[PDB]
RNA sequence: ACAGGCGAGAGACCGAUAGCGAACAAGUACCGCGAGGGAAAGAUGAAAAGGACUUUGAAAAGAGAGUCAAAAGUGCUUGAAAUUGCCGGGAGGGAAGCGGAUGGGGGCCGGCGAUGCGCCCCGGCCGUAUGCGGAACGGCUGGUCCGCCGCUCGG
RNA sequence: UUGAAACACGGACCAAGGAGUCUGACAUGCGUGCGAGUCGACGGGUUCUGAAACCUGGGAUGCGCAAGGAAGCUGACGAGC
RNA sequence: AGGAGGGCGCGGCGGCCGCUGCAAAACCCGGGGCGCGAGCCCGGGCGGAGCGGCCGUCGGUGCAGAUCUUGGUGGUAGUAG
């Protein structure tokens, strides 16, 4: 429907915390790992080095988990799970699960149009 | 639910017993259903396939086709039916193998032990 | 090689429960079967049960 | 249960909670009760005074059943008397041996009602307390 | 920078809820959270705190203690214990008392009822005494435990009567060289 | 067994409760049961932990309320009414059986809201959506 | 009592670098004078239907073609990374990569962004009261619904 | 390591595997049941899904309910501030 | 150094709720997002048969190092020769 959220969504950091030295080594993955070496520049927070996540970066409680379309996401797998958003259609949007087939996607997209529930990936498959 | 202590429900053991079976046991394992008319006449449901039995294919791409059993390849768990064939890339003809659980016997070849077998199986299926 | 701490057969498999505590648990599970809301919460379909 | 162990919380931390300097080694200090007079002497003296040395005389083939003397106090005697026997009571007579007791001891208060106690053994205060309540004692075997 | 310890935050810990998962106890806590919010009673505030306490912090109380703590004041007075009432064979006279407790043993429940008393739950005391008027709050012996006997100064220091941790009892279990003058010393 | 006792038993896990995104701040919960107007896992709205409940589901709209003295008998626990009149007449009956009766007056606004959504859902069912509501 | 032998049953066990060393011609191939040491190695397809024939080439092979649902094309289910070739794009004065911040270029996206809501001429339903049928709330009064009537008029 | 970018060691790269576990004895804490008691653990009975489960054996099996003493042996007569 | 709490992820077992030949798992992608983060959700492709989420409980449960194990692959190098 029309999103009920009116407070502007601000992000303290639209940027990922990539694991230190994952650029240097192919086998190191980008998922954050807290450095723990005794001499670590990144652990010791020298300027110019990789940044470390902390609780001060957290987002406003009123706007956290809201998608860019100002709705909050709920993943459905069939029609019955989609019926649960009819009373929350102004605050929640529906995403059809990744493994739901094209036949059932038609049924969920039809029922959500009747109920005025927004489906984020209704044009898929 | 099985109750016999002497019977194994182990999937490993059942598959080993099926695939490492002697020739005389594959004969019982390679049984076929009888047709509706034959089941009514003999009051038996299924019979082991035999050479020179007349058979109809009821499953697969050859469903509906008829013929007579020209070969019982027990080692491969398939039977060969007359004129159920395929051309190779070189144009030659090869018989297609069908599992006997996907056919029905329409005419039976009876010598003297087929009748005796039919009598034994009827009595249980009649009482 | 050899597993770090190879699993031995003298692990503690079976667990002792006091007889009295077992009887309390059965009596508590028996009474829960009579309130229909807790039966529905377990997923049983009892809408047409007299 | 492995899911609640603190080693699971120490994954990624180098020393597993044992220090970078004073590491986890095999047996620093020895094995078992080693050095209980040399480098563990303070621990043995502080928490286990009496540990070393020899006091008393030996008893070869000391059978436990020779020293079996279960005891019961006077303050518990009247719980062995049933309700209808106390109503009828003359004094009820209790053979404490039928309840598994050898000697009668005298801790606690008896009610001011007569009672006869049959026992193999009894203390002097227990006998004085029983007589002060108007009761009596019969020595049995 | 401001000169403070731990940033001024409270470093002492305390219980703000029961650690247990009993639903009947959770319902008692909700009831007594309401009572201390909207009656402002000192009695109800203590009840809520003790409802959070662990098993060793809620010692059992026997009949002998109850019949002596409630000696003459057993009329128009309800005895209140956040714990268990156990029975006592060492006493013969049991007066009629109104007692509320978390649990009663079946022998203590029989003893109270046969004497003319009542055994109440804390949801029944709330109806009778919403602010705890005309009640006697009681506790069992906190330090009457075998574990507490091993607490305190070490067994091998002067003026200490702390129990040692010994596997057995006898003449060969920690009685020489530190326990008498004939073997070394006697601490 | 009162509703407060039933709520604590069914609050943690439930055949109708759907939980998602774990147990962080990301957690999203809903209820699947009928007679749960907003499909929310809470004591006020639960169709399992309350003696008095209202159900507003389509078929024509069926309103269902439960009988307090028929808890032990599920087959006669639901008093169901089926209404096929205009919206205002249906909205008046919902207010009558829920608010004016004092049968859960706290649910009169959720019930009227759900009746609006159900009636609107049926409206487009007979005649397809000709306009989208993004303003 | 029973880590052997013969014969059975089961499992909150392992799943091909795991589980016995050995899922396979495994105590094998192979090593040591010898006592001894001791591997690697599972999976086309439902069915070989395992690729006829033309053409190029000394051949191996290629290019067409044929079989198959599929080339899945005999170490053939799926087929990651390291590393390599080609095509296209970008940068570069004795490293490059990295953090922050913009810009230039690219690649994406349309829940990426609206077109409805109140007032008026056309289409189309009924109060009030009734008979009747079921089933409610409170603790004997009052309540809703449906189908049918017979007055009624606002939606 | 007092001190590492170090002319201090390990590391060419990638994939898979790779290290506080199981058992016994104590201990504190916490949770559950019962409570001057508690434990049914070895056995027996039974068990038609069962190496589950269920019942039963303790008037003395183990820990508790009583110390002190090398031992012989004695063993808590009931508090105030 | 160290302790603790709350969470994320892997594999079973008891339950509950589902998905999938109208295409599951795995894998790939200058695709789009959510979360401080561990991670998660969706899209497109490949692939062709199985998989997931929630509650409880259990464990051979999380790698960058160990001149770590096994396998594969670089530069050196079309070089020494
Ligand atoms: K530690
Ligand atoms: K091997
Ligand atoms: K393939
Ligand atoms: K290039
Ligand atoms: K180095
Ligand atoms: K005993
Ligand atoms: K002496
Ligand atoms: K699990
Ligand atoms: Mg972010
Ligand atoms: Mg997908
Ligand atoms: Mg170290
Ligand atoms: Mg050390
Ligand atoms: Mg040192
Ligand atoms: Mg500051
Ligand atoms: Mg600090
Ligand atoms: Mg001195
Ligand atoms: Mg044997
Ligand atoms: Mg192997
Ligand atoms: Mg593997
Ligand atoms: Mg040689
Ligand atoms: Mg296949
Ligand atoms: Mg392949
Ligand atoms: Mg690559
Ligand atoms: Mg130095
Ligand atoms: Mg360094
Ligand atoms: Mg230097
Ligand atoms: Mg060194
Ligand atoms: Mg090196
Ligand atoms: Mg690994
Ligand atoms: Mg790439
Ligand atoms: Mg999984
Ligand atoms: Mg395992
Ligand atoms: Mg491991
Ligand atoms: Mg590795
Ligand atoms: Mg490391
Ligand atoms: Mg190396
Ligand atoms: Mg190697
Ligand atoms: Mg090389
Ligand atoms: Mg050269």
């Amino acid at each position: 429907a029309v999103p009920l959220l009116t407070r502007k969504i601000v992000k303290k950091r639209v940027k990922h915390f990539k694991r230190a030295h994952s650029d240097r080594y192919i086998g190191l993955k980008q998922s954050w790992r807290r450095p723990k070496g005794i001499d670590s520049r990144v652990r010791r927070k020298f300027k110019g080095c990789t940044l470390m996540p902390n609780i001060g970066y957290g987002s406003d409680k009123k706007t956290r988990h809201y998608l860019p379309n100002k709705f909050k996401k709920f993943v459905v797998h069939n029609v019955s799970e989609l019926e649960l958003l009819m009373m929350h259609n102004r605050t929640y949007c529906a995403e059809i699960a990744h493994n739901v087939s094209t036949k059932k996607r038609k049924d969920i997209v039809e029922r959500a149009a009747q109920l005025d529930i927004v489906v984020t990936n209704k044009l898929a498959r | 639910m099985k109750r016999n202590p002497r019977v194994t429900s182990s999937r490993r053991k059942c598959r080993k017993a099926h695939f490492t079976a002697p020739s005389s046991v594959r004969r019982v394992l390679m049984s076929a259903a009888l047709s509706s008319e034959l089941r009514h006449k003999y009051n038996v449901r299924s019979i082991p396939i035999r050479k020179d039995d007349e058979v109809q294919v009821v499953r697969g791409t050859y469903k509906g086709r008829e013929g007579k059993v020209v070969q019982v390849y027990r080692r491969r768990w398939v039977i060969h039916v007359e004129r159920i064939t395929r051309e190779k890339v070189n144009g030659s003809t090869v018989n297609v193998g069908i599992h006997p659980s996907k056919v029905i016997v329409t005419k039976l070849k009876l010598d003297k032990d087929r009748k005796a077998l039919l009598d034994r199986k009827a009595r249980g299926r009649a009482a | 090689g050899r597993m770090f701490a190879p699993t031995k057969t003298w692990r503690k498999w079976h667990r002792r429960v006091n007889v009295h505590l077992r009887r309390v648990a059965v009596a508590s599970a028996l009474a829960a079967t009579s309130v229909p809301s807790l039966v529905l919460a377990r997923g049983h379909r009892i809408e047409t049960v007299p | 249960t492995t899911r609640f162990k603190k080693n699971r919380k120490k994954r990624g931390h180098v020393s597993a909670g044992h220090g970078r300097v004073g590491k986890h080694r095999k047996h620093p200090g020895g094995r078992g009760n080693a050095g209980g007079m040399h480098h563990h002497r303070i621990l043995f003296d502080k928490y286990h005074p009496g540990y070393f040395g020899k006091v008393g005389m030996r008893y070869f083939h000391k059978l436990s059943n020779r020293f079996y003397t279960p005891t019961v106090n006077v303050e518990r005697l009247w719980s062995m008397v049933p309700s209808e026997k106390a109503a009828e009571a003359k004094a009820p007579v209790v053979d404490v041996s039928q309840f598994g007791y050898f000697k009668v001891l005298g801790k606690g208060m008896l009610p001011e009602k007569p009672i006869v106690v049959k026992a193999k053994l009894i203390s002097k205060i227990a006998e004085k307390k029983i007589k002060a309540a108007g009761g009596a004692v019969v020595l049995v075997a | 920078g401001i000169d403070l310890v731990a940033g001024g935050r409270n470093k002492r810990t305390k219980r703000v809820a029961p650690k247990s998962d009993d639903v009947y106890l959770k319902l008692l806590v909700k009831l007594y959270r309401f009572l201390v919010r909207r009656t402002k009673s000192k009695f109800n505030a203590v009840i809520l705190k003790r409802l959070f306490m662990s098993k060793t912090n809620r010692p059992p109380l026997s009949m002998r203690r109850l019949s002596n703590f409630m000696k003459g004041k057993e009329e128009k007075n309800i005895a209140v214990v956040v714990g268990t009432i156990t029975d006592d064979m060492r006493i013969q006279e049991v007066p009629a008392m109104k007692v509320t407790a978390l649990r009663f043993t079946e022998t203590a429940r029989a003893r109270i009822i046969n004497a003319g008393g009542e055994c109440l739950t804390f949801d029944q005391l709330a109806l009778r005494a919403p602010t705890g008027e005309n009640t006697i709050l009681l506790r069992g012996p906190k330090n009457a435990r075998e574990a507490v006997r091993h607490f305190g100064k070490a067994p091998g220091v002067p003026h200490s009567h702390t129990k040692p941790y010994v596997r057995s009892k006898g003449r060969k279990f920690e009685k020489a060289r530190g326990r008498r003058n004939s073997r070394g010393f006697k601490v | 067994v009162p509703g407060s006792l039933v709520w604590e038993l069914v609050k943690k896990n439930n055949c109708f409760l759907i939980k998602q995104f774990g147990n962080s701040n990301a957690k999203v919960q809903f209820s699947k049961e009928p007679n749960n107007l907003y499909n929310v896992h809470s004591y006020k709205f639960s169709g399992l932990a309350n003696s008095k409940t209202v159900a507003v589901q389509p078929s024509a709209v069926v309103l269902s309320t439960t009988k307090t003295k028929k808890q032990n008998t599920p087959a006669k626990l639901q008093h169901k009414t089926l209404m096929r009149k205009e919206f205002r007449k249906m909205a008046k009956s919902v207010k009558n059986q829920v608010c004016d009766n004092y049968y859960r007056p706290d649910l009169t606004k959720p019930a009227l809201a759900r009746l609006s959504a159900v009636y609107r859902s049926l409206q487009v069912s007979k005649s397809g959506i000709k306009k989208k509501n993004r303003q």
